[PDB]
């Protein structure tokens, strides 16, 4: 159907992961069920849905993105907003002369079509090893792109089936090449490190149209980008 | 007694034809709906027989400013620095009626069931003012007679049939004009900015916060997209103005008034510019008479108008708007 | 004042159409069919009556700044440059409200179609910025009035036939810059007109016009700032036909400049409030 996206411009730069910890910490005292949503937490629980996750926290230049996928998730950020901004303004006015937090929102429709014709489909800071048999797929490129494949196209399906629309399923995926090859540390300060690609280029004879998140760690702001940014653009 | 008033239009004219219309982001004037159109207004348009191709006539568009807009207009400014400046000096009192009249043609909404006595309409048809513009509560008949702003146009060729017939645009003559409104609490970015608000960065904010609560889910708040159709500048119009048995004060007076016809705006759209216009030639019953200061010629004309500035009083404009 | 400016650009301006254009390269501007298209954003081009042909007027595609955008572009330069500064000191802090009411044109949407008394009327076109920017809820009348920006081009001689026989521009106006997706650009080092008017002005509204217009080559005249577009200098400020301007900046009109001067130092935050409230 269709994403929202909300852009919060706190005046700096903050980190998704940094600014999703922030947005735990910030409202926990208070309105914790509103966090639940927001987490994707259980109903009676402290820990994470195991599904897709609907609200997915993303980068932005001046601070932090919200994105919502489907109703339910577009909903979450409608209910969400205006008190998450209200707690940032508490908290930079207290300190300092006080900065003015500036939002925007958008709601994108997603779509797909199969092409007879390979298209070219990039993607930064995308993880890709959880566990040591996803490491001992990565060490030989045979068995290693196979993996990338089955992984690139169920995160599609995945996201497909969350989202509540038919995907194709006689799409065939191919993976080039990623520039660099990088660590991610779910909370600092941990020994704990998970193998990521940057710069992981996938060449898909359908197209995409709207925002398609790939592969793990998707709430805290890994392995997404709009795909309707990168249609005919170099 | 026939003028025609030949301009240039410097700035575009916009003159809002009614109608709820509405455009897409490249054309389509009035889409089907689900497109996302966006509010349109367009220009003043006159359906006009024209020779569309050999031996056959049909009804097209041509977009004019209203004779009635210009009635209106050519009033304002014989009123605004002709009358009103003679009844400064002779320190003349217009009532509230007078004032409506003298603008408007009426002081009331309900005209008088009796018909004025002939005296009245002698002496007020005689005074130029009231002659050119009649009305009032017993419904005066005036002398003047404004016609609409055609353009110079081959879907006008059908108008102009004496003069004009070189100088024809043969393309359409509108441009789509777009206007946003910006949010500036949005577009503020920085706190000191926000220290000549009173209430702080907070109060800021929580606007910000109306205004999210309303994209989320009918007051309008603001930053609004809206296009206006808009006669394309630079093109020749034509003005007819006609005269029914006029008094040589009168013809002074359009002439008066038509000399500094170039300070005012022949549109709406005010804070655009829309409207700015020179006056290429003016012709009285098809005699040029236009420079570049002004009228060169009729003489009479201004003499009588010179004649009849002087001695003229409010009790015209009183006694006239009175009702019965 | 029928106020009057030549502005050269120094950097290209991009004051981007609406439209859905896509470009392939500068063989074809806008391809019929669907091979290689990369979105086109143009910039304004408006449509003009004009001598092609040696004798003929015909429509020709010009490309401007819109005045409207220029018309905010005056606004938050004077309230940026004068209405801010000296309304900063002695309190005199301006409502929310105030402030959505001097930027744009009014606080909220749906105006109140009450009108406003006379009074009202009478005052706030006597202010120096508030009868310039008219209005408001009640929809004031604006006595400033804001031309769009046209380039001193032989398709807009028409327009601007007296004043200039020479400095003519013929030729190409634009050129595609590309950054995949292109942006349609006006080329840098163009002489432009700029022509303001006033109906009916008090000296401190032109006055107003006149230190906006002293400031006005800070701001960035449609043009990314991201890209730094937009860059521009200010020669020839004709008033009232005669030529008020040097590389200092005015140096004339001075009845002006003191009586705007004086409103300056007589702004209040209470004018603004009675423009802004919306009396429902």
């Amino acid at each position: 159907m269709f994403v929202k996206q909300v852009f919060f411009d706190l005046g700096a730069r903050i980190h998704a992961d940094e600014a999703r910890a922030l947005v735990a910490k910030l409202l926990d005292d208070t309105q914790p069920g509103l966090v639940s949503a927001l987490m994707n937490y259980m109903p009676a629980s402290k820990t994470s849905k195991t599904e897709f996750p609907l609200v997915q926290f993303s980068n932005f230049n001046q601070g932090f993105a919200l994105l919502g996928f489907g109703e339910v998730g577009a909903q979450i950020l409608s209910d969400a907003t205006p008190i998450i901004h209200d707690a940032m303004a508490k908290l930079f006015a207290s300190r300092g002369q006080g900065v003015v937090v500036q939002v925007s929102s958008r709601d994108v429709p997603l779509s797909c079509e199969k092409r007879p014709y390979g298209l070219q489909y990039t993607v930064a800071k995308m993880v890709v090893q959880k566990k040591h048999e996803h490491r001992e797929r990565l060490a030989n490129p045979e068995t290693g792109k196979v993996f990338l494949e089955g992984l690139f196209l169920r995160s599609l399906e995945r996201q497909a089936a969350a989202v509540g629309m038919v995907l194709p399923r006689d799409l065939v995926v191919s993976f080039k090449g990623a520039e660099r090859v990088s660590s991610v540390k779910l909370r600092p300060d941990s020994t704990l490190a998970h193998g990521s690609l940057r710069h992981a280029v996938f060449e898909v004879n359908a197209r995409l149209g709207g925002l398609w998140s790939v592969g793990f760690l998707l709430s805290k702001g890994f392995g997404h980008i709009n795909t309707d940014l990168q249609l005919g653009q170099g | 007694m026939q003028i025609e008033v030949t301009v240039r239009n410097i700035t575009p004219i916009f003159s809002a034809a009614p109608g709820s219309n509405y455009i897409t982001i490249d054309g389509t004037i009035n889409p089907p709906p689900g497109v996302s159109r966006f509010p349109l207004v367009r220009t003043r348009m006159m359906y006009v027989a024209a020779d569309v191709g050999d031996g056959v006539i049909k009804s097209v568009p041509l977009q004019i400013v209203p004779g009635n807009t210009m009635r209106s207009l050519l009033r304002r400014t014989m009123l605004k620095h002709v009358i009103e400046p003679a009844l400064v000096e002779k320190g003349n009192k217009l009532s509230i009626g007078a004032y409506a009249t003298a603008y408007s043609g009426n002081a009331t909404g309900n005209p008088d069931g009796v018909p004025s006595s002939f005296d009245e309409i002698a002496t007020m048809r005689a005074h130029p003012f009231i002659g050119l513009f009649g009305g009032g509560p017993r419904m005066l008949e005036g002398r003047l007679m404004v016609d609409s702003l055609y353009p110079i146009h081959t879907n006008a060729e059908r108008i102009l049939g004496a003069g004009y017939e070189n100088e024809m645009m043969s393309g359409p003559i509108t441009q789509v004009v777009w206007a946003r409104r910006m949010d500036p609490i949005l577009n503020l970015g920085s706190s000191e900015d926000v220290e000549v608000i009173n209430g702080g960065a907070v109060a800021a904010n929580g606007w910000i916060q109306d205004l999210l609560a309303n994209s989320k889910a009918n007051g309008r708040g603001l930053k609004a997209f809206n296009a206006h159709e808009v006669v394309i500048p630079g093109l020749k119009w034509v003005w007819r103005i006609s005269l029914d048995r006029p008094t040589d004060a009168q013809v002074g007076l359009v002439l008066l008034a038509l000399n500094k016809m170039t300070n005012e705006r022949i549109a709406g759209g005010h804070s655009k510019d829309y409207g700015r216009f020179v006056i290429d030639g003016v012709s009285l019953n098809g005699e040029q008479v236009w420079s570049q200061s002004g009228i060169t010629g009729g003489e009479q004309y201004f003499d009588a108008v010179a004649e009849a500035i002087d001695g003229l009083s409010s009790k015209e404009f009183e006694q006239f708007a009175q009702s019965a």
